[PDB]
DNA sequence: TTGAAAGCGACCGCCAGGGGCACAATTTT
DNA sequence: TTTTGTGCCCCTGGCGGTCGCTTTCAAGTT
């Protein structure tokens, strides 16, 4: 069990008479001219914009093995997939889930379970709330319906954002989230961050072969990705929240967000360039507190939070949220 | 349907630059007659993404174009001596 | 309107707005031929050519399929553009596929489109066993029963062939994937190269191809493309062959190679496509809107017409010829 | 009946009399807008006059040019950027 | 079809191999040389007497190309004319019919009849309550010579010029018409135009073959040509006539002439160049023909009433001239 | 009364002050001025393509002075006419006198007289009849009707080319005048000499604003130039026929004339351009006959001017005479 | 035996005007 | 104290494109 993954836009792939031969520049000479059996993939990644040899496809195409291109930061692209994929029992459960509402509670309920333990195990890492935290959840799988639910999102997210001007201080003003237009600075950079978590999901699901606008709680509509959105709250509250804190006692501040232009507050394109430096430095963490994994970035660790569902979906396994 | 069109640029480092570069892009909605010349058979959504673009590009108070807007049955009485006559098929190599 | 390439010695890079193809003929060894971009709608790749990440990103701005084939014309995969967002049409598309009520009374249409055709096609090319065994279809009542009938007028169908070919080929039975005779392997060829215009045809109706109505999914096989392919696979690969073997592509190529192996020679690969193209570029009557659509056009026109049937309940009237 | 042409021909002392002598002619059946180019507005009869100089000159083997035929309807949308769009009144002085 | 006029004194013409060549500039430069097609032309022009190469003339002339001369003033001088007609035979019933003067009565009350209609058909255009003249113009038809004729010409044009101050307004001044030099500007502007008038006309003969010099008003005993007179009465009126009207509406008010030694109100330049483009504007004018509906222009109208005329005479065709109203 | 001519192309022509400069140089030479009234033209002539001062022409068509253009050679292109001119008593004249027969046969009866006296009076100058001659002459005027005439020069014609075969010799053959197509050398040089006089008629004609294409012998068809031919007459015999025997006694062979090759006797072009080298030698000379300078190229432009005075004037027309 | 894009900064086939210096005659009815 | 077109050179010069060279690389506007 492993997969392929390349960061580094200098990689050429060949073929040595039934496996590839991975080629990099790396600074400093031609080091690393590794190379690697099959057997062990059954997906690859390209996240650069690196060379590879036609060869390589129509070797990896006649066993089923999609493959992904993406930017240096995952921004996806497109991906080559082959005839015989089994992608088909896939979209059924993640379809025979979506009309077997117990699946899709049982589902729904572990997305917000994941996001708002992460809130609780944030505010004790940004201290705010108390020491132990452990609140309203677990209090959750103790329900049995939606609109019981979707009002607790509603709930903890103003209990979670009212908690924040303690937090963030006096240079900045923040009284609840807003949508777009934002009317407040910070607003546009979650707004913002929050598509910039869209991507980085964006491209999981096309991995998993899953219909991203065929979702369990946000009801599909409008052309929404409705599979992804499910996913970004788990990482609304660590990758998006974590980030602007991060940044925010240190960096960008009034000097940058445009003053009130037409009502909303847009950044300058010499902050933008900044807030990812941040960003991606965050990409590369995660020692999974639980020792279960430690080789694994946040960036990589959605690819497995969707792999794990599909599995959920394909194999009836269980999907526990990651957490801290 | 058939887009005609013409450039004769001066030989400025500053407008080099926009007629070399012009270069590139028509052989990306068309094909290459003569050195001021190209011929591009397309649609009408494909020529808004090409307009759109040199308006967007050009300094007319020191640059010079003409286009020329042909039909089929204007086509056919078309006549050339020492090149093809037009053609817009599918590819093959 | 399309574009194919032969040579996996082929690099293909990307410029400003348009694309640069690098042939290396050695008296130079590389030769860039200029390629334009924008007028594509489709590409189709035979051997397995290099390419440049950066230009898909510049292809599938645009809305362009990519195909991958083999030098046989066998069927890979394809890397497709934007996918669509609508969801409430793939739902009734499930939602059918459960129900087989509903999933019957669609597949007994894609076979009345098949069989039609082929007694259509045999007064086409001129002869006479199948009308009867073509309404029939409707005097059944489950699918079992009538999967084992398609293979009945198949195998029906290729054993009427050699009265009609005459004596220098040769049919007694027929592999998918083993090309033990040439035109098998014109089948994995042109069976494999359909798939293309297809596998697009369903990416822009937004249907997901792994869900079929007579090919049931539990084979990694997308079926809503095969269930839809056979009433293709008929009418534009099996006459396209059959007017191309009057005075072409007869013998003298072939190469028989690989015992159990019969590919082609590069010249008549080439020369093979433009007949593809003619059948693309050959408009017909569609005797219910009487004149338009040419045949790469009806593919799309069928899937659009197909979510129809699902989202606004209309009628999937199948292509049929006379 | 508005006939536009184009002539690209090398730099051969042999060649380059034959497009530095057609600059002479074409000055004498119409007007000039680029390098490789003429616009003739012009009636028939003129033309033979003028077909029949041209396929009385030129070495088809290293000489290059096609023609295009201009009715009214096709000329008004010659949309334009740096020059003006043809007219052919009289002319005073 | 795209006409040639000439103003500067100092532009000569030469051949390049197949067209011309003007130079202009004057030793302020290389007398900047701009070029000109011929093969597309159909008639020229020229006032300033400019300086021509004899070497490129023979070259227009193996094209159809007449050559015509004025002078900055507008007066016509002369003509040089291309390869001419070779029909005796219709040359002589010109003659033949012109000491027959029965046959040349038949024919004078028509040019006059389709003259003087002309003229109260067109001043009912500008808006002129009786200027009393059909019965003038259907007079004739009871006159049975030429000299009761010639002073009724005469009449409606002193009828018909009395009737032009008030058609004008205030800013000019016109009683009447003047052989003299123009005591009188605007004068001076239609032996501009009844000058260059001539250019359109004196060719048209030349088509059909015609002698201009032997008429059937004008006899030609004064050396002046007469096929043209008799033939350019017609026209006096309705094209060069109606075009000055056309242009003292919105144009050339006053501030455009200029005196000098002689009174002499001669016109200014860069104010000739506007006087003309009415002209081949007035020649791109079709009016359909109000005969049948040829739709002809004016400039060819000429050029098809002389060809109409030789018909009159070997074929026996009627001679309608032209009236519109 | 004099008139004016210009031969060079070498020649500025300009008005200074309300008279004429002529500017020439030459050989060894330059700027040749030479001041000119006027007052005592009436009518110009250039030969060559010189430059002209367009102030000229508007002082001389201002002044009734008409303008020719013509060739070294004499060939006429065209010609300057202003507005008043006494060429329309000309036309009368010319043409009263084409209907009042006494005026046109006492007119044709002078051509004709003047044609066969200079062959008579040229076989003398080559001694052929050796008679004192009588030229038959006198015999022409003292008739009373044309076609008792026109009958007349087929018989002089007939006696006046047979006396040629003794007079060539063995090394031509001529036996009769054969027009187009001759097939014999020696008449294509007739029907090229006859026609190269065509040419400084052709242009005297127009100098003295005549109708060419009205005439009083050659009957008036196929816009037939017989104003023309009815002068050419009185010189065929002495310009063209001198010429030839002038030339054929030194030079010309039949190397130099192209041999049969499908009907027609053509020269080389390197004949035809010697051809000349005598025929514009001969118009560069005469006498008179009182004594009076005159070119053979100027006697004629005289003809047709004497022709109009018989016309406008009533004088007589005396035809030229050795 | 080393991955791609764009972006400059230089070598040759197209374009025209400009400046001198040999030329100069037509039918074939 | 002035001079007509038709080629056949060089050369100065505003066009037109290819060939061969150092820095780029990352993105939503919920």
């Amino acid at each position: 069990m492993s997969t392929l993954y390349l960061t580094q836009p200098d990689a050429v792939l060949s073929k040595k008479h039934e496996a590839f031969h991975v080629a990099l520049k790396q600074e400093d000479g031609s080091w690393k001219k590794q190379p690697i059996p099959a057997q062990t993939l059954e997906d690859i990644v390209l996240l650069g914009y690196p060379s590879i040899t036609g060869e390589a496809l129509g070797y990896a195409l006649e066993l089923g093995l999609p493959v992904h291109y993406l930017t240096q930061f995952g921004k996806y692209v497109g991906s080559a997939l082959p005839s015989e994929s089994r992608n088909g029992q896939l979209r059924l459960a993640q379809f025979r889930a979506h009309e077997d509402p117990i699946q899709r509670l049982d589902i729904v309920k572990a997305f917000v379970k994941g996001k708002v333990h992460n809130q609780y195990n944030l505010l004790y890492r940004r201290g705010q709330v108390d020491n132990p935290l452990k609140g309203r959840g677990k209090l959750v799988m103790r329900q049995q319906t939606l609109e019981q639910v979707r009002g607790i999102e509603g709930l903890a997210a103003r209990e979670y954002f009212a908690s924040w001007q303690e937090m963030l201080g006096h240079e900045w003003t923040f009284t609840g989230r807003f949508r777009r237009p934002p009317t407040d600075p910070v607003n546009a950079l979650l707004s913002f961050g929050y598509g910039l978590l869209r991507t980085q999901v964006t491209a999981a699901v096309h991995i998993a072969g899953l219909d991203p606008y065929i979702g369990f709680l946000h009801e599909t509509t409008r052309g929404q990705p409705a599979m992804i959105l499910d996913l970004m709250e788990e990482f609304r509250a660590l990758v998006a929240d974590s980030v602007v804190l991060t940044v925010l006692k240190q960096r960008e501040i009034q000097r940058q967000d445009f003053t009130e232009s037409l009502g909303a507050f847009r950044l300058t394109d010499s902050a933008t360039k900044t807030f990812l430096g941040a960003f991606d430095r965050k990409l590369s963490s995660e020692f999974k507190h639980p020792i279960f994994n430690y080789k694994c970035t946040y960036r990589r660790a959605i690819e497995l939070q969707a792999r794990l569902l599909a599995r959920h979906l394909q194999e009836g396994v269980v999907y526990e949220p990651l957490v801290i | 349907m058939l887009y005609l069109i013409i450039y004769d640029v001066p030989a400025t480092k500053a407008g080099n630059k926009r007629r070399t570069r012009l270069f590139d892009l028509l052989s990306g909605y068309g094909k290459w007659r003569q050195f001021s010349v190209f011929e591009c058979f397309l649609s009408v959504k494909q020529f808004a993404k090409l307009q759109t673009a040199m308006e967007k590009l050009i300094k007319l108070d020191e640059d010079a174009v003409c286009i020329y807007v042909l039909d089929e049955n204007t086509v056919q009485r078309t006549i050339t001596y020492g090149t093809p006559q037009p053609e817009k098929p599918g590819s093959i190599i």
